[PDB]
């Protein structure tokens, strides 16, 4: 068992519990996240909003250091914790096969652009502001599938894809000896929205004879159709390596896989007024 | 094993049949076998209709699964001469291509249509004899797969080298039937089917020619193509009506007004297409020589006079007519195209609008607006009414009577 | 019993249905359904379509959803939950009611299939997501392109070369393969022949829907699916119709769409306003000004141009197109040129239709080339086969075609329009495709020249046939009047400053003043006119259309004006054909052959230069100012 | 859809034929009979319209449609005649078609002595359809024969609109109470719009006093079928009351409520809606609104107060 990972599980969970923001037009400590859960049982959402600012003042930012320089490896802990806290809410959440509930993070303070992306941070989280240029359509994923064999009959639930078609070697039955003969289950498999953006620079960044840089960015959960062509907006995520499946020397290509996109062109028309003069000092 | 008992009363049955079928005193069946052997011709014309009146057993049997009867027939004519190809002539009605559903697969089915292009010539192997690289064991495998294009799945027992020298094989060839257009609806595009020749099937017809085909539907391995074998390529009222009206001295005014009523006037003009559409004497001179029977008539004025309602009546009155326009139809369209097969790696030629309507008219319209790299092909097939393309090492002539 | 199948003891809804004491109880009830159900007149609604089934030897059944689920629950839930294991099982009592009433029947045909219409809940392609798979979903849109007639596998019988036996059946599916391993005769994994005399083929076509140019928003781009048609609903969608694909919005994996960086099975196809919104069309049509309050209500974003609004109008309704004895197909798509200065508000025409027609296609001159308005003969990058890629001219069937910046355009396209304004087919013969396709709409376009002392031929860089083909010529020319620009500067800032229940009452009070008849019952009135009323030309003044068009032509020749050839005197019946639509009328009285006239020879007059206009308003006074 | 046409004179072999036919088709379709030049010729006398109220002449319900019912002769205290001559010419002619017609029909059905008690006092009047220069209704009488080519349409069960076109025809339509009598055997149909307005009706009427079979000793052809005809004010609480008595304009909207809201969620319950508690809701609230009308016998369906917002 991971010492280091469920050390962060165990302090996501009482961060989800016990932080709350006091409002200044009532006075009135209320629970921003509390509240932010209950509202996703009404809407029947599966995708959460947490703060990094928020989470950097607590603990002295101990848990947010942990968080921003592995993310690829605390991911699978952060989605355990928060099922954790809403079965203990609304447990009705759950049932749909148990739902895939996505945490994306907002308001991150640096800024990367796409020349500044290197392999030292491969598996941090980072946020890239460019424009997008390029769509994909929405088209579902295989992640969490059931394979069946034709020899034990075993419903081998819980198989996670590595962006490949993987299959398991061993049935759990120990009267069984088949290690290629598996049958997919779609009626037990979780499929996820997944879309490929293609952004590109920022149209303000025009420096000197240089050649425009293109990433491809992989959209999961409610981000699908939230990058439209021509507006600049405002990626978060992690870098991920996708590798070639045609070529299965392997060669790797360099991917961003973002769980959060922030229009800056987007952001009543009274509202628009107080947005701007509280975002300043 | 029911099924060894049951294959010598169908070969006894198709000896005794050719020995006893006679018409009007006289042994069609037996003349034609005998005639064939001086002449050294491996064919036998066999009538489907002459089944029928013979034994019901047996036109059933063969129309059902006619993959396991047409074998057997071959080895029945060959005792008797005593290998014989089978030329099957139906005299029923004509099933369109468009009614090919799946209740016809491996039946007879009888087709009429126009063969796009010709394919070479392709040997396919009968009698292939293999031998081990060990102990060189010689067998020979005789290979009855009538239902196949293709080598699917060779049997080979793999250390075994096929002989090229001691082994038999027979021509086979490729076509491609289109439907015939009168049937085919408007707003609709005619498809196409490959079909399959073997023996003396191959380099009989001509890419333009609109025959008759009786062959059997099947399907095979590449969803899957659908194909069909090619087995044999081949009233009194309504005949005194067009006496009598030809009689008729007023027939000239009758038929000038009748076609394209919409038009007012013009009398010149609509006297015109009827000398068009009957087309003069196509003459063949002793020396080889063809004379160009059909007539040309162009169209100019000024824009208005109902241009192309007049071409689009011609089309719907012409049995054979293809409409084109003059941007729209480039080298690929008028005339014939070479196109690459991405599967066999081949070229295969494919009929174009002055190819598909030999025998007929061609209605074009915007003749002035058109380009120079198409106005040569026209005038080639407006004098000597032949297509004659040389690209890709393919130097084929084809028949442009239009 | 009917209260034990409700409570599902299972853990999904496709477990409870494949149940076998579960299945049994579901199609006993679906048997007595199909024969007990009666209409509101006491006559079995069901029963009589079994009876017409086998006379015409067809193997569709249309079965009414909304029927099944007044009269039973449980058959009615299950079925959108679980369409695979619910159709199945439906399809054998379907197969078994058809017995009764005519036992020789599975000698023609052994599976009959259910067509389920009328769907409560109605989904486009964008709002399609993770949450309706497995789910009978109603999607409506527009035909672009299909492919062939392909015989599919379901049946696959092998063939063993070990010992000659035939190993099957098997069940083909259209997302996995069979792979056989070992055999059942000899035990070996030698390669299996596939028999073609024992497999049962079925029909198999993919045909691309795409979304109604009249649901899609402005600002984005519509969406596309791979619609499936098995059984006999092939060689039904034409490229170019708009159906409601009524199927299962399924999923499959892919090896190139995990590397490089939806298919909805259809069970039912139907080609494409209630009892209470026809009602009120003959009242609002039953008053004497139906006319005028229709040429007010188009483009009300737009003050004044009265000449202008008569010409949109007119072109949307259209006339009425009929054959000549199967030989000749007289048009009836009216043609407006827009043409005059800019800055009238010529574009912002072009707009309105986009968002008021059924089916309007907005093209350009500059962008759209020579196959950005016909279509065109592409390579797939999948198949690596000569598809055919439609275009403006060919998406646009039966509808409006708007075209903007028609002066600025090239030679090789100009050509390709004058020949869809005549014979209204296009025909494209490239890459050895010859095809005819239709090309059926009234094209409206806007072209910018405008001197007044140069006639139309010269101001306008366009040719005599181009301009011949056109049926109403809108001549816009900018004067200088200080009491036009007084009403036009108040009606601008009026519709800009007004650009929960109470705030949204409040703003559509202030959206239907502005425009007096509202712009929802505008949309449905025109389509209502195009479909089932049809105008015909009985009894009409047929001496007084020769008398126009002979004092016409020869105004023309003596002055040198625009020649008047036989194309003119036939658009003169379709906007009284037109005229007629408008007021919900099957026949072309006096009075809308007076308005048909007055459009023409002010489009005319206007067109030529300022002595000619000053003369041909005095002669032909006669024929505007009707008794 | 088949529209079989056979001729009358060989039916006076024809009767098991037109036995088997009123099932599916139900509607007829006759055409030559005894009045050919006439039946152009009665025209003269359709232009009248010059009759008060009383049960005859010109119905003119508001706006463009009427109905101009003439009464029958023998009927005292119930006459009011005018200028239509031509009409009265054709009540003693088409008399033979509804005798005939029951030798085609009711005589294979048991026998033939009791269509000879329905036809003999003569009480039915006919209806001319008139309109100026259309709601479904359904018919009153038992056998409704008129001559016209299309109006009629089907409300062949596709639930579309079929317009036939017969020249030289005659269409025949099937009353209301005679699907009763055969325990359910017949089909309405009503018209449509279309632009020839120019329409002869004619309806017969079963006598006052007949007994209609054994469920219909309480109510009688005279009490049933006065209801329909009724409703277009003497008197007037009884005909607004039987306006309002159609509860299914608002109870079958019900039915498909709960049905198209559990869909998109898939009420009180947490369990979806249950098959077993949507059936027994239904034949609820059937049963609810049952005591309504029982409790207040004029409610037009009255609307509930919405909840509105505090403060």
């Amino acid at each position: 068992d991971d010492v280091t990972g469920e050390k962060v599980r165990e302090a996501f969970e009482q961060f989800l519990e016990d932080f709350s923001v006091q409002s200044t037009d009532t006075g009135e400590v209320e629970k921003v996240y509390r509240a932010q859960i209950e509202f996703m049982k009404i809407y029947d959402l599966n995708t959460i909003y947490i703060d990094y600012q928020h989470l950097s003042m607590r603990e002295n930012g101990a848990l947010a250091m942990a968080i921003s320089e592995q993310y690829y490896r605390f991911l699978p802990f952060l989605q355990k914790g928060l099922r954790r806290v809403v079965r203990k809410y609304a447990p009705e959440l759950l049932n749909t096969t148990e739902r895939v509930f996505q945490i994306s993070f907002f308001n991150l303070p640096t800024v990367h652009r796409i020349r500044d992306i290197r392999s030292e941070k491969i598996g941090s989280l980072l946020s890239i502001s460019g424009t997008v240029t390029r769509t994909s359509e929405v088209r579902p994923e295989l992640y969490k599938a059931s394979f069946t064999c034709d020899m034990c009959r075993a419903i081998v639930d819980n198989v996670e894809q590595s962006f490949k078609y993987t299959e398991p070697t061993f049935c759990p039955n120990p009267s069984c000896e088949n290690r290629a003969f598996w049958t997919l289950n779609v009626t037990r498999s979780r499929f996820l929205d997944w879309q490929k953006v293609r952004i590109q620079e920022n149209a303000n960044e025009i420096p000197t004879g240089s050649m425009p840089r293109t990433l491809d960015v992989i959209l999961r959960g409610d981000s699908v159709e939230r990058a439209k062509p021509g507006d600049r907006c405002k990626f978060t995520g992690v870098e991920i390596v996708v590798p070639d499946v045609t070529q299965l020397d392997l060669t790797y290509k360099i991917s961003f896989l973002a769980c959060h996109v922030i229009s800056i062109g987007s952001n009543d028309n009274e509202r628009d007024q107080e947005v701007f003069l509280n975002s300043l000092s | 094993s029911p099924n060894d008992d049951d294959n010598t009363e169908i070969i006894k049955s198709f000896k005794n049949f050719i020995l006893e079928f006679r018409l009007d005193s006289q042994f069609i069946y037996r003349d034609q076998l005998r005639n064939n052997i001086l002449v050294k011709n491996y064919s036998l014309t066999v009538n489907m209709e002459h089944l029928i009146g013979y034994n019901e057993d047996i036109y059933k049997k063969l129309s059902d699964e006619p993959s396991d009867i047409i074998p057997l027939f071959e080895t029945a004519i060959t005792q008797v001469a005593k290998t014989f190809q089978l030329i099957l002539n139906s005299n029923a009605n004509q099933i369109p291509l468009r009614d090919l559903d799946s209740e016809h697969v491996s039946k007879i089915v009888r087709l009429s249509g126009i063969i796009i292009s010709t394919s070479v010539l392709s040997s396919r192997a009968t009698y292939l004899s293999i031998m081990c690289r060990n102990c060189r064991h010689t067998t020979s495998i005789t290979i009855n797969n009538f239902n196949s294009i293709t080598g699917n799945t060779v049997s080979l027992p793999d250390p075994y080298i096929i002989i090229h020298e001691s082994s038999k094989f027979i021509d086979q060839q490729f076509l491609k039937l289109q439907e015939i257009p009168e049937l085919v609806p408007v707003g609709e595009m005619p498809r196409n089917l490959t079909m399959t020749c073997d023996r003396y099937l191959t380099n009989k017809v001509i890419p333009g020619t609109r025959v008759t085909i009786v062959g059997i539907y099947s399907i095979y391995n590449s969803i899957r193509t659908p194909y069909i074998k090619i087995l044999g390529i081949q009233t009194e009222e309504e005949e005194e009506e067009f006496l009598q009206l030809s009689r008729n001295p007023k027939l000239y005014e009758i038929l000038t007004n009748s076609i394209a009523p919409s038009i007012f006037g013009n009398e010149d003009i609509k006297k015109a297409i009827v000398c068009l559409l009957m087309g003069g004497s196509k003459k063949i001179l002793p020396d080889g020589m063809r004379l160009r029977g059909d007539i040309n008539v162009l169209l100019l004025g000024d824009p208005g006079t109902a241009k192309s309602q007049l071409l689009k009546f011609v089309e719907k009155v012409s049995p054979i007519a293809v409409y084109t326009s003059g941007k729209g139809s480039s080298a690929a369209g008028l005339t014939a195209s070479v196109q690459r097969d991405p599967m066999t790696r081949e070229f295969y030629l494919e009929g174009g609008a002055m190819v598909l309507a030999d025998g007929g008219v061609v209605c074009i319209d915007e003749f002035d607006k058109m380009r120079d790299e198409d106005r040569v092909a026209i005038h080639e097939a407006m004098e000597q009414q032949t297509i004659s393309i040389a690209k890709a090492g393919i130097t084929t002539v084809l028949n442009s009577r239009t | 019993t009917l209260e034990s199948l409700s409570n599902v003891k299972a853990n999904s809804y496709s477990e409870w249905i494949t149940q076998p004491n579960v299945s049994r109880t579901i199609a006993r009830e679906l048997k007595s359904f199909l024969l007990e159900y009666t209409d509101e007149t006491g006559r079995s609604v069901y029963g009589a379509r079994i009876r017409t089934l086998g006379e015409m030897n067809s193997e569709s059944l249309e079965v009414n959803y909304r029927h099944l689920a007044e009269s039973k629950a449980i058959l009615a839930l299950f079925l959108a939950k679980c369409p695979e294991e619910m159709l199945k099982i439906f399809d054998l009592v379907a197969m078994e009611a058809t017995e009764l009433h005519y036992p020789d029947y599975a000698r023609i045909h052994s599976e009959i299939h259910v067509r389920i219409s009328d769907f409560p809940t109605i989904y486009s392609l964008r709002e399609l997501r993770e949450s309706n798979l497995s789910s009978l979903v109603r999607v409506t849109g527009v035909v672009t392109r299909r492919t062939g007639v392909f015989p599919q596998l379901k049946y696959v019988k092998f063939n063993c070369l070990k010992c000659g036996s035939i190993l099957g059946p098997f069940f083909q599916d259209s997302n996995e393969e069979i792979r056989i391993s070992f055999c059942t005769n000899c035990k070996s994994k030698g390669p299996f022949r596939v028999n073609g005399e024992k497999t049962v083929y079925r029909n198999y076509q993919r045909v691309t829907l795409q979304e109604a140019p009249g649901t899609v928003p402005p600002g984005r781009l519509p969406r596309h699916r791979e619609v499936i048609l098995l059984a006999d609903l092939v060689d039904v969608s034409k490229p170019g119709e708009e159906v409601e694909v009524t199927g299962i919005y399924k999923n499959n994996y892919d090896g190139n769409l995990n590397a490089k960086n939806t298919i909805i099975e259809a069970n039912s196809i139907k080609r494409r306003w209630t009892e209470e919104e026809e009602r009120e069309f003959r009242k609002i049509s039953r008053d004497r000004g139906i006319i005028d309050k229709i040429i007010s209500s188009m483009a009300p974003s737009i003050y004044g141009h009265r000449d202008i609004k008569t010409a949109v109008a007119c072109s949307l309704f259209g006339g009425v197109p009929k054959n000549v004895n199967g030989k000749h197909s007289i048009r009836g798509d009216i043609n407006v040129l827009l043409l005059g200065d800019p800055g009238t508000a010529k574009s912002q025409i072009l707009k309105y239709v986009e968002k008021t027609a059924h089916r309007a296609v907005f093209a350009t001159g500059q962008g759209a080339s020579a196959v950005g308005l016909t279509a065109s003969v592409r390579k797939d990058p999948i198949t690596k086969e000569w598809t055919l890629e439609g275009g403006a001219l060919v998406l646009a069937d039966k509808g409006v075609c708007l075209i903007d910046e028609f002066d600025k355009m090239n030679d090789q396209d100009r050509t390709s329009i004058h020949e869809a304004m005549e014979q209204q087919s296009i025909s494209i013969s490239k890459a050895g495709i010859v095809t005819t396709l239709q090309a059926r709409c009234s094209i409206i376009a806007a072209a910018n020249p405008y001197n007044s002392t140069l006639p139309l031929a010269q101001n306008v860089s366009l040719t005599e046939p181009i301009l011949s083909r056109f049926d109403i010529l809108c001549v816009v020319r900018d004067l200088v009047d200080e009491e036009a620009d007084e009403r036009l500067a108040t009606f601008v800032v009026d519709s800009h400053v007004r650009s929960q229940l109470n705030a949204r009452q409040r703003r559509l009070q202030r959206q239907r003043k502005k425009e007096e008849i509202p712009q929802e019952l505008l949309m449905k009135y025109i389509h209502y006119a195009r479909t089932k009323i049809y105008p015909k030309l009985h009894q009409m003044d047929m001496d007084k259309v020769s008398r126009v068009y002979a004092d016409l032509r020869r105004e023309s020749i003596s002055t040198g004006s625009f020649p008047i050839t036989v194309r003119h005197l036939e658009s003169i019946l379709r906007i009284a054909e037109s005229f007629a639509k408008m007021r919900l009328s099957e026949f072309v009285s006096s009075y809308d052959l007076d308005r048909a006239i007055k459009v023409v020879v002010d489009s005319f007059v206007d067109a030529q230069k300022v002595s000619v206009r000053r003369q041909l308003r005095r002669s032909f006074a006669i024929y505007t100012l009707g008794h | 859809l088949r529209v079989p046409v056979i001729d009358l004179n060989r039916v006076s072999q024809l009767l098991p034929v037109v036995r088997a036919i009123l099932l599916q088709h139900d509607t007829f379709l006759l055409k030559n009979y005894a009045n050919k030049a006439v039946l152009d010729a009665l025209l003269a006398g359709l232009t009248t319209k010059d009759l008060p109220d009383t049960s005859q002449g010109f119905d003119a319900n508001f706006v463009w449609l009427e109905q101009y019912i003439f009464d029958t002769d023998p009927q005292l205290r119930f006459d009011r005649k005018c200028r239509n001559e031509s009409l009265c010419s054709i009540y003693s002619r088409l008399f033979k078609l509804g005798l005939f017609f029951a030798q085609l029909c009711v005589k294979s059905v048991v026998s033939s002595a009791e269509l000879q008690d329905c036809i003999s006092t003569s009480h039915y009047a006919t209806k001319l359809t008139r309109y100026f220069n259309y709601v479904t209704f359904l018919p009153t009488g038992v056998l409704t024969i008129f001559p016209c080519a299309k109006a009629i349409r089907y409300k062949t069960t596709d639930n579309s609109w079929v317009s036939i076109d017969e020249p030289d025809c005659l269409l025949f339509h099937t009353g209301t109470l005679l699907a009763r009598w055969s325990q359910g055997m017949h089909t309405t149909s009503p018209l449509q719009i279309d632009p020839r307005a120019n329409i002869v009706s004619l309806t017969i009427w079963p006598p006052l006093t007949t007994p209609i079979s054994s469920k219909g000793e309480g109510t009688i052809a005279n009490h049933l079928l006065e209801q329909q005809i009724k409703a277009f004010y003497y008197p007037r609480e009884l005909s607004i009351l039987r306006l309002q008595d159609a509860m299914k304009f608002v109870k079958e909207l019900f039915t498909v409520c709960e049905t198209v809201l559990s869909l998109n969620a898939l009420l009180p319950k947490r369990d979806n809606l249950t098959t077993l508690t949507n059936k027994s809701r239904t034949l609820a609230f059937v049963e609810r609104a049952e005591s309504w009308y029982q409790q207040v016998i004029s409610s037009n369906s009255k609307t509930v107060l919405s909840s509105k917002v505090q403060t």
